[PDB]
RNA sequence: GGGAACAAAGCGAAGACACCC
């Protein structure tokens, strides 16, 4: 996350860290949607161009974390995975269209003050909230800048980062890049003339873009950090997988595998 | 959404609000 | 009108606007 701030404890209890067993390393973000299901970006698990193709046994999910590196005993929970499900029409060859994946945990995690599921939006909530100008929130332990010099400062945060960003008009998203923007994506970020800055970055993928409903007070996950060109560049925007557009698939997987 | 999804234990459940959520709420008006 | 359309191909402050009944 670029130009964000340190998250407050318990501020994003649905935040999940995807972690590799060997070598031990942070892979991506993800979100808790129930006691046994986790949502993330498909490219986090499968991306041939980088020889990336993880199976259930290669990783762990760390739930309830604040610090990026410190093991937080009796706070965080480390769960193993029963199975991974990549969206069947995920397009890694072209533009990451349908960059979404589900992971079922081996055993249910107990919720706590630091561990709690986010809601997925229903059709009306999606129609009402996902509108240009309204702001959402993105969180992650990803890079603080698109490029940097480690000899003059660490590239990753010490603790979970957060930033609120406005949803952008679709034609504006399209006009900002040469990559094709599918109907299963949306973009967010400040325009050069708005003053404010902020963006997700490499390492933040799979993390959630959430919105708090003013009508029932609940937080809903509207997007999944997916891709961008550089980070926080002027005239460029972060792109997110449109969760509601692909909710039918999410529901299918879950009703089909409990 | 079902059950108590999206209601944070340390915030909405304790009727407390975080340091920047007002910004999100304000964007619905602005 | 309804289902289906694993939001598939397409079409603006984006809003299901070829299969089945
Ligand atoms: C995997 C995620 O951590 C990462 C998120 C990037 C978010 N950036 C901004 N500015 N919000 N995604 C990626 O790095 C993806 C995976 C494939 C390459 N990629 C990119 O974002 C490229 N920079 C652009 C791109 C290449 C191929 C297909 C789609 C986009
Ligand atoms: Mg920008
Ligand atoms: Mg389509």
């Amino acid at each position: 996350i670029v130009e964000g701030s340190d998250a407050e404890i318990g501020m994003s209890p649905w935040q999940v860290m995807l972690f590799r067993k060997s070598p031990q390393e942070l892979l991506c973000g993800a979100s808790l949607i129930s006691d046994r299901w986790v949502l993330t970006a498909a490219h986090c698990l499968l991306y041939p161009p980088w020889d990336k193709n993880f199976t259930e046994n290669d990783l762990l999910v760390r739930i309830g974390k604040h610090s990026r590196t410190r093991y937080e005993r009796n706070i965080e929970k480390i769960s193993m995975l029963e199975k991974i499900y990549i969206h069947p029409r995920y397009n890694w060859r072209e533009n990451l269209d349908r960059d979404i994946a589900l992971m079922k945990l081996k055993k249910p995690v107990a919720f706590s003050d630091y561990i709690h599921p986010v809601c997925l939006p229903d059709r009306e909530t999606a129609a009402s909230l996902l509108q240009a100008g309204y702001k959402g929130r993105v969180t992650g332990w990803g890079n603080l800048k698109e490029t940097w010099t480690a000899n003059v400062g660490k590239g990753q945060p010490s603790v979970l980062q957060v930033v609120n960003l406005p949803i952008v008009e679709r034609p504006v998203c399209k006009d900002s890049t040469r990559i094709r923007i599918t109907d299963n994506m949306f973009c967010a970020g400040y325009k050069p003339d708005e003053g404010k800055r902020g963006d997700a970055c490499e390492g933040d993928s799979g993390g959630p873009f959430v919105m708090k409903s003013p009508f029932n007070n609940r937080w809903y996950q509207m997007g999944i950090v997916s891709w961008g060109e550089g980070c926080d560049r002027d005239g460029k925007y972060g792109f997110y997988t449109h969760v509601f557009r692909l909710k039918k698939w999410i529901q299918k997987v879950i009703d089909q595998f409990g | 959404g079902e059950a108590d999804c999206g209601l944070r234990p340390l915030f909405e459940k304790k009727s407390l609000e975080d340091k920047t959520e007002r910004e999100l709420l304000e964007s619905y008006i602005d």
